[PDB]
RNA sequence: GGCCCCCGGCGCGCCGGGCCCGGGUCUUCCCGGAGUCGGGUUGCUUGGGAAUGCAGCCCAAAGCGGGUGGUAAACUCCAUC
RNA sequence: CGCGACCUCAGAUCAGACGUGGCGACCCGCUGAAUUUAAGCAUAUUAGUCAGCGGAGGAGAAGAAACUAACCAGGAUUCCCUCAGUAACGGCGAGUGAACAGGGAAGAGCCCAGCGCCGAAUCCCCGCCCCGCGGCGGGGCGCGGGACAUGUGGCGUACGGAA
């Protein structure tokens, strides 16, 4: 009734006021540059891809979406790393019909 | 960046020079020794990386490793014990291909002590590591505060005793939860210390 | 072979277990050999403070004990950048430092390390030459004496609350303690599916809103 | 089969094309050794007179090493790029001309490392590059 | 407790080498480790149990990503490096 | 053809340096079984142990978190007390078996690559001139030779940094 303090769940402060921080420099490494980002995407179109993400676009292209994501999973592994895949996998398709048409 | 490029391009693959110059190298280790001294580092990204300068005093040798499982060597391959300790078909070395390179390149060179090793080819019976090397006693080397650490004689020949990154990983060495057979030092020490006795001189 | 009890034991390899530690007769004479390393060492640095650095006081991890506090590893970055001490200087003037600690409430500062100043010009960083043009403050508190010794660890242990004699107010009686507890607790565990089940609620009564 | 990034590497320069771009160059070599030596010393006697010192304009010259001319490359302050054709690790300057390409900044495959190393007293140099030339000499630049 | 020898000892006085380097506030620019992680599979090892560590072979990357949060899995927050 | 570069790759009683071999009490990396125990026996146990091999030091390996946690949070490594014969493993039989928190001994932090900027600003060797000289160095004259543009030195490394 009277409020009191106990927990429930998770808390991070119950009792103690969240003094404040700024966030650390290690916790930002992982984010591109524009000049990474740069680097990335011209050496992609310098090098190529991969047979395994070739047939995988192929199969974009007929749109079987269910069984690219299928194709992608059992030769890289993980779930996540299919689902996050197969949209850059996309987007680039896209862009290579929507520039063909132009 | 130059070598952010060269980077960029080690870690992608599916370009043929690879096919090309590992060829160049499965002739000659045959033409020529196993063993061999290379004149330049062919990826001065990965061994600058490793850490490596090309003053004068650095070497690298590169060398071929054959590869597989291990059958383990006894006549005619029926163990004698009990069967559990039978099996020469399917056994796995406790160490990786890199690191018995690394250590075969040392032991064929003494004077000369390992600092890493990384990979440049790998056929479909063998892997073509290279090896960076210091010259222990050259006086553009001990002359070098940074690195001298190298002349000292607790780094005697550290890639036997497995002190490089080629090796440690076999050590089972690391910190966290996913290693408590090495809390104490290593996969020996913290045995040794965990089945003793303890015997005060107050019980 | 038993006939009362059941309690089995370790100490068997068959290869012997002898081969592992007997000796501890060591003891005392460890006990000397470290303490009289103590002592070179605290003659050898003279006038710095026995145990070294201040250590900041921390509370510490899981429910078991997080209601006392003890000396930590080392000041943090961010609490030392609001005292206005450089990272670089603190261990210099012998401060504690590790930066791996983040900091939720920066309790530490505001006795530590004013006081731990305040300490310091009690017994002055004395000044690098014997004449003291800035590269050495305030030895006026040389010039008046020192510590032929040290101060050994500084205090971390004191503090509990004044507990005073409130005569008891109604509503306080009034709220049911045990009720609380109990259904307060049922509430968190059955949070989630009330949600599930107010939504499965809500897809109706809005197709029949439709 | 060489690849398409490999077999760029094959269409290299016409030889007299090649010979007025180095004839240009040997105008603009940096300063090898002792010349250096003697340059610098004049220049400390020059302290003295108040008219040279170390900081000081240098006229324009050449950009070497594979990094410095990938990074002025990058930033767009290259108006030439001459690079050798044969180089140990392709992978070095494979990715080179594309660069060049997306930034519209000239570029040529000349034969031999052998005579880049020559623009200088070193042995060999990927590259080099004209950043900006002395005006009097821009237009038999803009030709090439 | 005394004498006599050789090697230290930290300060001082002296010469000489080179070293001119810090702190705050504001604006702008930069920021990472590959046949490696990771997925599969077979052995070994571990208290680690729908697989703790280590290898061999097959596959093999992304960077608001990666790793971990002790039961495999998808969704979704949060903490942690 | 000839000349000259770079690259690869050779021999030399070339100039100067260096390694093997022993000991193994302790340390590190591999290999690694059987007696024995379960009243039999193969999974297990003996045991990652003796035997075997390689490699060092005055101590070695470890080490500044791809960590613990779940809290009002701790904060590199090692060692002792303790957690504890506990959580777990196991013909769930014999038996096997940790950690995190807590109190202690001791206490310390740091450096490249990368992205960048600075005239390759870097280093080695050889000739000689002055101090020293049983750990071969300090200054200097070298219009001496060489490595290094396929990256040396100054800054700087996630605790942000630089302008």
């Amino acid at each position: 009734a009277l409020r009191y303090p106990m927990a429930v769940g998770l808390n991070k402060g119950h009792k103690v006021t969240k003094n404040v921080s700024k966030p650390r420099h290690s916790r930002r490494r992982g984010r591109l540059t524009k000049h990474t980002k740069f680097v990335r995407d011209m050496i992609r179109e310098v090098c190529g891809f991969a047979p395994y993400e070739r047939r995988a676009m192929e199969l974009l292209k007929v749109s079987k979406d269910k069984r690219a994501l299928k194709f992608i999973k059992k030769r890289v592994g993980t779930h996540i790393r299919a689902k996050r895949k197969r949209e850059e996998l996309s987007s680039v398709l896209a862009a290579m019909r929507k520039a063909a048409a132009k | 960046g130059a070598y952010k490029y060269i980077q960029e391009l080690w870690r992608k693959k599916q370009s043929d020079v690879m096919r090309f110059l590992l060829r160049v190298r499965c002739w000659q280790y045959r033409q020529l020794s196993a063993l061999h001294r290379a004149p330049r580092p062919t990826r001065p990204d990965k061994a600058r990386r490793l850490g490596y300068k090309a003053k004068q005093g650095y070497v690298i040798y590169r060398i071929r490793v054959r590869r597989g499982g291990r059958k383990r060597p006894v006549p005619k391959g029926a163990t004698y014990g009990k069967p559990v300790h039978h099996g020469v078909n399917q056994l796995k070395f406790a160490r990786s291909l890199q690191s018995v390179a690394e250590e075969r390149a040392g032991r064929h060179c003494g004077a000369l002590r390992v600092l890493n090793s990384y990979w440049v080819g790998e056929d479909s019976t063998y892997k073509f590591f290279e090896v960076i090397l210091i010259d222990p006693f050259h006086k553009a080397i001990r002359r070098n505060p940074d690195t001298q650490w190298i002349t000292k004689p607790v780094h005697k020949h550290r890639e036997m005793r497995g002190l490089t990154s080629a090796g440690r990983k076999s050590r089972g060495l690391g910190k966290g939860h996913k290693f408590h057979h090495t809390i104490g030092g290593s996969r020996r020490a913290a045995w040794r210390r965990r089945n003793t006795l303890q015997l005060h001189r107050y019980r | 072979a038993p006939s009362r009890n059941g309690m089995i034991l370790k100490p068997h390899f068959h290869k012997d277990w002898q081969r592992r530690v007997a000796t501890w007769f060591n003891q005392p004479a460890r006990k000397i050999r470290r303490r009289k390393a103590r002592q070179a060492r605290a003659r050898r640095i003279a006038p710095r403070p026995a145990a070294g650095p201040i250590r900041p006081i921390v509370r510490c991890p899981t429910v078991r004990y997080h209601t006392k506090v003890r000396a930590g590893r080392g000041f943090s970055l961010e609490e030392l950048r609001v005292a206005g001490i450089h990272k670089k200087v603190a261990r210099t003037i012998g401060i504690s430092v590790d930066p791996r600690r983040r900091n939720k409430s920066t309790e530490s500062l505001q006795a530590n390390v004013q006081r731990l100043k305040e300490y310091r010009s009690k017994l002055v960083l004395f000044p690098r030459k014997p004449s003291a043009p800035k590269k050495g403050d305030s030895s006026a508190e040389e010039l008046k004496l020192a510590t032929q010794l040290t101060g050994p660890v500084m205090p971390i242990r004191n503090v509990f609350k004044k507990e005073k004699a409130r005569v008891i107010t109604e509503e306080e009686k009034n709220f049911k303690a045990f009720a609380s507890l109990r259904m307060a607790r049922a509430n968190a565990r059955l949070f989630g599916i009330r949600a599930k089940r107010a939504k499965e609620a809500a897809e109706q009564d809005v197709e029949k809103k439709k | 089969k060489v690849p398409p990034a490999i077999n760029q590497f094959t269409q290299a320069l016409d030889r007299q094309t090649a010979t007025q771009l180095l004839k240009l160059a040997h105008k603009y070599r940096p300063e090898t050794k002792q010349e250096k030596k003697q340059r610098l010393l004049a220049r400390a006697e020059k302290k003295a007179a108040g008219k040279g010192d170390v900081p000081t304009k240098r006229p324009p010259v050449l950009r070497a090493g594979v990094n410095t001319v990938t990074t002025l490359v990058e930033n767009k302050k290259a108006q030439l790029v001459v690079i050798a054709h044969d180089v140990d690790p392709i992978e070095l300057v494979v990715f080179l001309p594309a660069l060049c390409r997306k930034m519209g900044v000239p570029y040529c495959i000349i034969k031999g490392k052998a005579r880049l190393g020559r623009l200088v007293h070193r042995k060999t140099c990927t590259t080099v590059a004209f950043t900006q030339v002395n005006s009097e000499d821009k237009g038999a630049l803009a030709k090439l």
